[PDB]
Protein backbone atom coordinates (compact mmCIF):
# COMPACT_ATOMS: atom_id res chain seq x y z
CA UNK A 1 0.00 0.00 0.00
CA UNK A 2 2.72 2.38 0.63
CA UNK A 3 4.53 1.09 -2.33
CA UNK A 4 2.05 2.26 -4.64
CA UNK A 5 2.03 5.54 -3.22
CA UNK A 6 5.79 6.99 -3.66
CA UNK A 7 6.22 10.17 -6.22
CA UNK A 8 8.24 10.08 -8.91
CA UNK A 9 9.33 14.00 -7.55
CA UNK A 10 9.19 12.33 -4.48
CA UNK A 11 12.04 9.57 -5.77
CA UNK A 12 14.29 12.24 -6.96
CA UNK A 13 14.10 14.47 -3.93
CA UNK A 14 15.20 11.37 -1.91
CA UNK A 15 18.30 10.86 -4.72
CA UNK A 16 19.28 14.15 -4.67
CA UNK A 17 19.49 15.08 -0.75
CA UNK A 18 21.98 11.87 -0.24
CA UNK A 19 23.87 11.88 -3.62
CA UNK A 20 24.40 15.24 -5.34
CA UNK A 21 27.56 16.87 -3.77
CA UNK A 22 27.95 14.81 -1.03
CA UNK A 23 31.29 12.70 0.53
CA UNK A 24 31.36 8.90 -0.56
CA UNK A 25 32.95 6.20 1.37
CA UNK A 26 34.53 3.87 -1.20
CA UNK A 27 36.62 0.02 -0.16
CA UNK A 28 38.85 -1.35 -3.03
CA UNK A 29 40.24 -4.74 -2.88
CA UNK A 30 42.69 -5.58 -5.55
CA UNK A 31 45.27 -3.90 -8.10
CA UNK A 32 44.80 -0.41 -6.63
CA UNK A 33 47.16 0.73 -9.62
CA UNK A 34 44.08 1.60 -11.84
CA UNK A 35 41.15 2.51 -9.58
CA UNK A 36 41.15 6.21 -8.89
CA UNK A 37 41.80 7.43 -5.73
CA UNK A 38 39.15 9.41 -3.64
CA UNK A 39 40.06 12.88 -4.36
CA UNK A 40 38.35 12.55 -8.04
CA UNK A 41 36.45 10.26 -6.83
CA UNK A 42 35.02 13.74 -4.40
CA UNK A 43 35.37 15.74 -7.27
CA UNK A 44 32.68 13.66 -9.55
CA UNK A 45 29.35 13.96 -7.23
CA UNK A 46 28.58 16.93 -8.95
CA UNK A 47 28.63 18.62 -12.47
CA UNK A 48 29.41 21.99 -13.24
CA UNK A 49 26.44 22.67 -15.53
CA UNK A 50 24.37 21.23 -11.80
CA UNK B 1 51.60 8.27 -17.02
CA UNK B 2 52.19 4.77 -18.34
CA UNK B 3 55.18 4.85 -20.59
CA UNK B 4 57.62 6.89 -18.33
CA UNK B 5 61.02 6.36 -16.97
CA UNK B 6 59.65 6.23 -13.01
CA UNK B 7 57.09 3.79 -14.37
CA UNK B 8 59.50 1.58 -15.88
CA UNK B 9 61.60 2.18 -12.60
CA UNK B 10 58.71 0.66 -10.49
CA UNK B 11 57.99 -2.43 -12.42
CA UNK B 12 61.63 -3.17 -12.72
CA UNK B 13 62.92 -2.92 -9.08
CA UNK B 14 59.47 -3.15 -6.73
CA UNK B 15 58.03 -6.16 -6.55
CA UNK B 16 54.04 -6.93 -7.05
CA UNK B 17 52.69 -5.12 -4.05
CA UNK B 18 50.53 -7.40 -1.66
CA UNK B 19 49.25 -6.64 1.74
CA UNK B 20 49.48 -2.81 1.91
CA UNK B 21 46.09 -1.40 3.65
CA UNK B 22 45.69 2.52 3.08
CA UNK B 23 42.73 4.49 5.06
CA UNK B 24 42.27 8.32 3.85
CA UNK B 25 39.97 10.63 5.07
CA UNK B 26 38.09 13.13 3.55
CA UNK B 27 39.31 16.85 3.75
CA UNK B 28 35.84 17.90 5.17
CA UNK B 29 36.26 15.82 8.16
CA UNK B 30 39.65 16.52 8.72
CA UNK B 31 40.45 19.82 10.54
CA UNK B 32 42.88 22.59 9.12
CA UNK B 33 43.97 23.22 12.28
CA UNK B 34 44.29 20.25 13.45
CA UNK B 35 48.06 18.97 14.05
CA UNK B 36 48.93 22.76 13.50
CA UNK B 37 50.90 23.95 16.33
CA UNK B 38 52.46 21.39 17.30
CA UNK B 39 54.33 20.63 14.09
CA UNK B 40 54.80 24.42 13.70
CA UNK B 41 57.35 23.94 17.11
CA UNK B 42 58.50 20.70 15.91
CA UNK B 43 59.34 21.88 12.75
CA UNK B 44 61.18 24.84 14.06
CA UNK B 45 63.00 23.21 16.09
CA UNK B 46 64.36 20.83 13.69
CA UNK B 47 65.14 23.18 11.35
CA UNK B 48 67.43 25.46 13.72
CA UNK B 49 69.13 22.53 14.83
CA UNK B 50 70.00 21.45 11.51
CA UNK B 51 71.11 24.98 10.13
CA UNK B 52 73.17 25.06 13.29
CA UNK B 53 74.87 22.13 11.72
CA UNK B 54 75.08 22.93 8.07
CA UNK B 55 75.98 26.74 8.65
CA UNK B 56 78.88 26.54 11.10
CA UNK B 57 81.50 26.02 7.80
CA UNK B 58 79.74 28.85 6.61
CA UNK B 59 80.35 31.21 9.96
CA UNK B 60 84.19 30.39 10.05
CA UNK B 61 84.86 31.44 6.52
CA UNK B 62 82.61 34.18 7.16
CA UNK B 63 84.38 35.29 10.26
CA UNK B 64 87.87 35.07 8.18
CA UNK B 65 86.93 36.64 5.15
CA UNK B 66 85.27 39.28 7.78
CA UNK B 67 89.04 39.49 9.07
CA UNK B 68 90.65 39.98 5.92
CA UNK B 69 87.72 42.28 4.91
CA UNK B 70 88.53 44.64 8.12
CA UNK B 71 92.47 44.37 7.61
CA UNK B 72 92.02 45.34 4.16
CA UNK B 73 89.57 48.47 4.71
CA UNK B 74 91.93 50.01 6.89
CA UNK B 75 94.85 49.54 5.39
CA UNK B 76 92.91 51.64 2.40
CA UNK B 77 91.82 54.25 4.78
CA UNK B 78 95.65 54.85 5.53
CA UNK B 79 96.76 55.04 1.83
CA UNK B 80 93.90 57.29 0.89
CA UNK B 81 94.30 59.73 4.08
CA UNK B 82 98.11 59.99 3.30
CA UNK B 83 98.22 61.05 0.13
CA UNK B 84 99.70 57.69 -0.90
CA UNK B 85 97.57 56.78 -3.52
C1 LIG C 1 39.08 17.44 -18.48
C2 LIG C 1 37.76 18.19 -18.42
C3 LIG C 1 37.37 18.61 -17.01
C4 LIG C 1 36.08 19.37 -16.97
O1 LIG C 1 34.99 18.86 -16.87
O2 LIG C 1 36.28 20.68 -17.07
C5 LIG C 1 35.11 21.53 -17.17
C6 LIG C 1 35.53 22.94 -16.87
C7 LIG C 1 35.81 23.13 -15.41
O3 LIG C 1 34.70 22.63 -14.64
P1 LIG C 1 34.98 21.60 -13.46
O4 LIG C 1 35.90 20.55 -13.95
O5 LIG C 1 33.68 21.20 -12.90
O6 LIG C 1 35.74 22.48 -12.37
C8 LIG C 1 35.02 23.22 -11.37
C9 LIG C 1 35.78 23.19 -10.07
O7 LIG C 1 35.01 23.81 -9.04
C10 LIG C 1 37.12 23.88 -10.19
O8 LIG C 1 37.69 24.05 -8.87
P2 LIG C 1 39.12 23.44 -8.50
O9 LIG C 1 39.26 23.45 -7.03
O10 LIG C 1 39.24 22.16 -9.22
O11 LIG C 1 40.18 24.47 -9.12
C11 LIG C 1 40.88 24.19 -10.35
C12 LIG C 1 40.24 24.97 -11.46
C13 LIG C 1 40.35 26.46 -11.25
O12 LIG C 1 41.53 26.77 -10.48
C14 LIG C 1 42.66 26.97 -11.16
O13 LIG C 1 42.79 26.76 -12.33
C15 LIG C 1 43.73 27.53 -10.27
C16 LIG C 1 43.63 29.04 -10.14
C17 LIG C 1 43.92 29.78 -11.44
C18 LIG C 1 45.32 29.53 -11.99
C19 LIG C 1 45.79 30.56 -13.00
C20 LIG C 1 46.02 31.94 -12.42
O14 LIG C 1 40.92 24.66 -12.72
C21 LIG C 1 40.20 24.83 -13.83
O15 LIG C 1 39.09 25.29 -13.85
C22 LIG C 1 40.94 24.35 -15.04
C23 LIG C 1 40.21 24.69 -16.34
C24 LIG C 1 40.78 23.99 -17.55
C25 LIG C 1 40.08 22.68 -17.91
C26 LIG C 1 40.05 21.67 -16.78
O16 LIG C 1 34.41 23.82 -17.21
C27 LIG C 1 34.71 25.09 -17.53
O17 LIG C 1 35.83 25.53 -17.52
C28 LIG C 1 33.48 25.87 -17.89
C29 LIG C 1 32.48 25.06 -18.70
C30 LIG C 1 31.37 25.91 -19.29
C31 LIG C 1 31.80 26.90 -20.36
C32 LIG C 1 32.41 26.28 -21.61
C33 LIG C 1 33.93 26.22 -21.62
C34 LIG C 1 34.53 25.51 -22.82
C35 LIG C 1 34.20 26.15 -24.16
C1 LIG D 1 76.50 33.68 7.46
C2 LIG D 1 76.33 32.22 7.87
C3 LIG D 1 74.97 31.88 8.45
C4 LIG D 1 74.84 30.44 8.92
C5 LIG D 1 73.52 30.11 9.59
C6 LIG D 1 72.32 30.08 8.67
C7 LIG D 1 72.28 28.90 7.73
C8 LIG D 1 71.09 28.90 6.78
C9 LIG D 1 70.97 27.61 5.99
C10 LIG D 1 69.82 27.62 4.99
C11 LIG D 1 69.55 26.24 4.46
O1 LIG D 1 69.85 25.23 5.02
O2 LIG D 1 68.93 26.28 3.28
C12 LIG D 1 68.56 25.02 2.68
C13 LIG D 1 67.06 24.94 2.69
C14 LIG D 1 66.57 23.54 2.95
O3 LIG D 1 65.14 23.51 2.76
P1 LIG D 1 64.21 22.70 3.77
O4 LIG D 1 64.75 22.83 5.14
O5 LIG D 1 64.00 21.36 3.20
O6 LIG D 1 62.84 23.50 3.66
C15 LIG D 1 62.24 23.70 2.36
C16 LIG D 1 61.22 24.81 2.46
O7 LIG D 1 61.81 25.92 3.13
C17 LIG D 1 59.97 24.38 3.18
O8 LIG D 1 60.31 23.44 4.22
P2 LIG D 1 59.16 22.90 5.18
O9 LIG D 1 58.28 21.97 4.45
O10 LIG D 1 59.81 22.44 6.43
O11 LIG D 1 58.36 24.24 5.50
C18 LIG D 1 57.85 24.48 6.82
C19 LIG D 1 58.56 25.66 7.43
C20 LIG D 1 58.36 26.91 6.62
O12 LIG D 1 59.61 27.27 5.99
C21 LIG D 1 60.46 28.01 6.70
O13 LIG D 1 60.25 28.39 7.82
C22 LIG D 1 61.71 28.32 5.93
C23 LIG D 1 62.74 27.20 5.98
C24 LIG D 1 64.05 27.57 5.30
C25 LIG D 1 63.91 27.92 3.82
O14 LIG D 1 57.97 25.87 8.75
C26 LIG D 1 58.77 26.33 9.72
O15 LIG D 1 59.94 26.54 9.58
C27 LIG D 1 58.01 26.54 10.99
C28 LIG D 1 58.86 27.19 12.07
C29 LIG D 1 59.29 28.61 11.74
C30 LIG D 1 58.15 29.61 11.70
C31 LIG D 1 57.41 29.75 13.01
O16 LIG D 1 66.55 25.42 1.40
C32 LIG D 1 66.87 24.74 0.29
O17 LIG D 1 67.54 23.75 0.29
C33 LIG D 1 66.29 25.38 -0.93
C34 LIG D 1 64.91 26.00 -0.72
C35 LIG D 1 64.93 27.37 -0.06
C36 LIG D 1 65.67 28.44 -0.85
C37 LIG D 1 67.06 28.75 -0.33
C38 LIG D 1 67.78 29.80 -1.14
C39 LIG D 1 69.18 30.13 -0.65
C40 LIG D 1 69.84 31.27 -1.41
C41 LIG D 1 69.99 31.01 -2.90
C42 LIG D 1 70.68 32.12 -3.66
C43 LIG D 1 69.89 33.41 -3.75
C44 LIG D 1 70.58 34.49 -4.57
C45 LIG D 1 69.86 35.82 -4.60
C46 LIG D 1 70.65 36.93 -5.27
Amino acid sequence: EQLDAISREDLIRVAHEYFYDKDPVVAVIGDTDNVPEYDALRAVTYSVDL
Amino acid sequence: EGHSAYVALEQRVNTRQKGIIQRHLSPYDVDIRGNGFRQIYRLGMQKIRYFGLIGTPCLLVAGAYRGIWVFCERLEDERYWSNAL
